[PDB]
């Protein structure tokens, strides 16, 4: 029961799609927003495309990535910012985090038209290495870039 | 399948008093019972998890203000039990393994993982000076078996930063072999 | 040109195999041992088995894992300890680090029979989360355990 | 009817030197002769009050600046003498008594009153660390006898505030009983 | 004609590790191998000067930052070797000698000069607490022989101010002789 957000993008050898669903309980606690305090859980699906320049196998999830999120409702003009954390679910590993919408104390994040902007950085920032040998080496990591998606929030599912 | 219980008291008499009470409280075997500097008493018990938990509870409950410290180690290899109270027979003198760690807690956990992670025979576990002082485990067996056990033990104690040094000694000198046995 | 180390093990829903090859140059520098200072590069191949209890898809690499390594030559009795770093190569992502053998200043880590012991911890230690919902939740993470392999070092390749 | 003498020296050699001198000075038996931390020497002698007094006097007079401490305990039970130097036979395991006191002086005085005030047998008196460190007395006999001895000993050490702890253990476990007797 | 090597480590395991390494490094006999307070390890080896020098070199080279102290004593009497590792028989009751010195280094050197300067037999050399603590030598023989040995040993340690005390005990008491013989 996942709601799709806009159209997926293919760049830097990786596929980037966005989906929204019911709030989830993540362990350990005290990190991600409480399920009871959130309305929806936003998850970013990142998988390597064919012939990735980072040596990543097709279909494999991209780990150790630094991904921040920005959601703005075009109707109210309200804008919030946050970061995506790496986690594993029944549908595999992905970057997800509970986010308050209607339950937002500041308000303006209810049902309406919303735009999502994700900021992704190289895995070198998290201490992930890359071979540079002639035999088993790979190309340089992609520079930091942003992706934009547009979708209509039908409310908490 | 076994469990190790440790009880430290500040009084020698109370230590002996707690010893009789604990032994009668449940079916457990006394591993260690001696006075430590400057005037404390150390007690070590072994047995089933249920029995050890009850014995340790009874001892601490009756220890009063003389209680120094207490700890229970569950899911420990059964070969570790007589290695602390005494020495297991070493039919092979071909190779010896020695891993010294800070505190008996780290040494016990390392020895347990070592025996379970290899086919080597645990010779003995020695506490140089109390449960807080330097402790060491002794393993014996094939060269390949001893190395794996020592490596496994080193990682365990190293994870807590209580590891002093590790050494694998194949074909020990006759004078050294006697020292190892004694 | 990768040399296999012992037999692979299947536990905690993940397959754990060990291999050694020629030294590699990893970015950023100042982390992994220099290629010229090393004799071999040890890499740990970790992929999820079928019906993994962590929700991980079969074949997918296990990320965010904490893995320390211990190599001891049974011939000399010399033993060394270190940690494996996550990196990407032409053959995909894995945990690898350059290690000095013949070039080891301490010596005793040359050609002969060697035993490898790896200490692997839960990804929760590295801040990796896990869903616990009824719909998309997964089982608890595996407790920390050690694995042992035996192999003969034939020298720097 | 007997007496206990204690002499402490700061030099190991002088301790051995004084040991030979004291033993030749009078008819007394050596109870203890060992080096103590950090580098002192402890000597203990037993015998008649007259012989013990002369030996301790001779030892102190020749000790010089190496003398650490000295003490003479008069009117002590004769069963205390081999209890310090070794262990007394105890065919009965029915009840065991343990009383720990500060300093061997308090422990000795407590044991003397204990033996004279009961029908229990004194197994041994142990000094954990020197004559100034924690000391303990071990008694054995009937449950009623051991209790009286333990009570009597506790009062003695308690009056000086040197009593650590007292415990009466009837029907001691086989592992604990052996350890207590063989200590 | 022989040599004595002393090595102190801060790690118990490394001490045992270096022990096996040193014994395999050269043809030398292990005299002492025990842990010292608070958690150090002491190793003593005996043998030819060449073998001892190589063994001590090998041990120190592999000791690393765990090395506490090291020393090599060349041209030492061969009777000193089993006196340190164990005990030489003291069948003679004519006279007994005891010389206590600061550090085992001073005690060893004093004994070497003593043995070469007399006809007395060195019974044993005992280290109370490590190589830095109080050490003592035991000699036995004729009254004239024991006195000469004690005088020679006292002069050696006294020149460095490491002499604790000296005593010549002719015709030792049966109780004192046994303690001396078993000590």
């Amino acid at each position: 029961g996942e709601v799709p957000i806009g159209d997926p993008k293919e760049l830097n050898g990786m596929e980037i799609a966005a989906v929204y669903l019911q709030p989830i309980e993540m362990e350990p606690r005290g990190i991600d927003l409480a399920a009871s305090l959130a309305d929806i859980h936003l998850e970013a699906d990142i998988h390597a495309l064919k012939n990735n320049p980072n040596g990543f196998p097709e279909g494999f999830w991209m780990p150790y990535l630094t991904i921040a999120y920005a959601l703005a409702n075009a109707d109210t003009g309200a804008i919030k910012t946050g970061t995506l954390m790496p986690m594993v679910a029944d549908d595999g590993p992905h970057y997800g985090a509970n986010i308050a919408m209607e339950k937002d104390k500041k308000g303006g994040f209810g049902v309406g038209t919303y735009a999502l902007t994700f900021l992704i950085s190289n895995p070198e920032k998290q201490g992930f290495g890359r071979h540079v040998d002639e035999e088993t080496g790979v190309g340089k990591w992609f520079e930091p870039f942003v992706v934009t998606y547009f979708f209509k929030y039908t409310g908490t599912p | 399948s076994q469990a190790i219980g440790i009880l430290e008291l500040t009084s020698i008499a109370k230590g002996m008093e707690l010893g009789d009470a604990m032994l009668k409280s449940a079916n457990v075997d006394l591993l260690v019972s001696k006075t430590i500097s400057p005037g404390k008493f150390l007690l070590m018990l072994g047995g089933d998890i249920g029995a050890i938990q009850q014995a340790i509870e009874t001892g601490t409950s009756q220890a009063g203000e003389m209680l120094v410290d207490s700890l229970v180690l569950a899911n420990i290899h059964p070969s570790v039990l007589p290695a602390i109270s005494g020495l297991n027979s070493v039919d092979k003198r071909q190779a010896v393994g020695i891993v010294e760690t800070w505190s008996v807690a780290a040494c016990i956990s390392a020895a347990d993982l070592a025996v379970k992670g290899s086919n080597v025979t645990l010779v003995r576990v020695h506490m140089a000076f109390g449960i807080g002082g330097k402790c060491y485990m002794v393993v014996a067996g094939d060269v390949l078996d001893v190395a794996a056990a020592v490596a496994t033990a080193s990682l365990a104690a190293g994870a807590k930063g209580l590891l002093v040094y590790a050494s694998i000694i194949p074909r020990p000198h006759e004078a050294m072999w006697r020292q190892m046995v004694e």
